[PDB]
């Protein structure tokens, strides 16, 4: 289809600091990709982001009932929804499954790449480390980054560029809020 | 901060498409199906603890529909610029022969939120067992999308995620095959 | 245990 498209977006945002101690509420309006007016609980009124949203800022700021609704959103909307979903969102904990397998950087005879597959964890914050016989190797570590599977689980590959020796023991260490002690998986040649 | 909940909505002309969803730290809590007027929880366990009245969402899309007409006039009918997507194909877990797995097609950084996605195995459209997500919001206000295909790893099967978008001249094919 | 939606503000005109 060649016909031009026209897109409108609205985003009601709730930003939480230390639980529900400090809460920030944003009411943002977008034409295509461009925000043109927003309400911010730090201000208490609508403010035009671009000249396109100035009529809506003055029009909405003249409606005190509307403004009183937006000023109460941190209590009736943000803290409320946080309380409804905190059991399966804020407190969701899934520990990862850790798999180690060798690979090749280039078509070589021997393997020169140790992959540490860390799959299915939540939340996303995680720290993965490589050790060669109990000594951490910070050189030659390449990662795929934090991959979002889109189903409330994350995954990441952390690869070590190394030439394995006989009797060498590598171990991949994983730290995650779902764990109380570091998860380790070892690999030897 | 430490947690962000976003109620994201959009309306699109002339497609007359509307969406309403909740985002938590980048994951979808639920969305409302406009046709059935139902709350759809991303994980079915979510519906056992929380509920949502789906008509409040349609009332918002009705206002977003009216605001879009106002903003289109205000911008002198300035249309949107197509931003083509980045496409990545990957598996849910490390691949083992004849051990079940899931193919994930990640479509990212694109607008408008219209896309045609096709899973191909050996160059043929596959429909069995596929699933997808609604259009998910980005902080740069583009969109992201997920498509899934459970499969059994075999050395004789190759796959492709074919993505069409008005910002693309040719359909984007992202390949996957077993080592 | 219902999640509250926030109202969209109707623009001018
Ligand atoms: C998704 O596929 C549909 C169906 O092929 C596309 O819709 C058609 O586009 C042509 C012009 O290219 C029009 O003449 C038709 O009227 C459209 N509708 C139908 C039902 O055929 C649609 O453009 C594709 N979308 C993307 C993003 O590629
Ligand atoms: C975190 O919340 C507790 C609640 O009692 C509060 O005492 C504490 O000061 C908060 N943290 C900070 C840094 O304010
Ligand atoms: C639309 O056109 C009018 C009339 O020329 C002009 O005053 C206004 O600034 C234009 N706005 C945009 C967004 O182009």
């Amino acid at each position: 289809d060649t016909r031009p498209r026209f897109l409108e977006q609205v985003k009601h945002e709730c930003h939480f600091f230390n639980g529900t101690e400090r809460v920030r509420f944003l009411d943002r309006y977008f034409y295509h990709q461009e925000e043109y007016v927003r309400f911010d609980s730090d201000v208490g009124e609508y403010r035009a982001v671009t000249e396109l949203g100035r009529p809506d800022a003055e029009y909405w700021n003249s409606q005190k009932d509307l403004l009183e609704q937006k000023r109460a959103a941190v209590d009736t909307y943000c803290r409320h929804n946080y309380g409804v979903g905190e059991s399966f969102t804020v407190q969701r904990r899934v520990y990862p499954e850790v798999t180690v397998y060798p690979a090749k950087t280039q078509p070589l005879q021997h393997h020169n790449l140790l992959v540490c597959s860390v799959n299915g964890f939540y939340p996303g914050s995680i720290e993965v480390r490589w050790f060669r016989n109990g000594q951490e190797e910070k050189t030659g570590v390449v990662s795929t980054g934090l991959i979002q599977n889109g189903d409330w689980t994350f995954q990441t590959l952390v690869m070590l560029e190394t030439v394995p020796r006989s009797g060498e023991v590598y171990t991949c260490q994983v730290e995650h809020p779902s764990l109380t002690s570091p998860l380790t998986v070892e690999w030897r040649a | 901060e430490e947690h962000v909940i976003i109620q994201a909505e959009f309306y699109l002309n002339p497609d007359q498409s509307g969406e309403f969803m909740f985002d938590f730290d980048g994951d979808e809590i639920f969305h409302v199906d406009m046709a059935k007027k139902e709350t759809v929880w991303r994980l079915e366990e979510f519906g056992r603890f929380a509920s949502f009245e789906a008509q409040g969402a349609l009332a918002n899309i009705a206002v977003d529909k009216a605001n879009l007409e106002i903003m289109t006039k205000r911008s002198n009918y300035t249309p949107i610029t197509n931003v083509p997507p980045e496409v990545t194909v990957l598996t849910n877990s490390p691949v083992e022969l004849r051990e079940p797995n899931v193919l994930i097609c990640f479509i990212d950084k694109f607008t408008p939120p219209v896309v045609n996605v096709t899973w191909l195995r050996n160059g043929k459209p596959v429909t069995t067992g596929v699933s997808e997500t609604v259009f998910l919001p980005r902080e740069d206000h583009l969109f992201r999308k997920f498509h899934y295909l459970p499969f059994l790893p075999s050395t004789e099967d190759v796959y492709d995620c074919r993505v069409e978008h008005w910002g693309l001249d040719e359909p984007l094919l992202k390949h996957w095959e077993f080592d | 245990q219902y999640m509250r939606a926030d109202q969209a503000a109707g623009g001018l005109r």
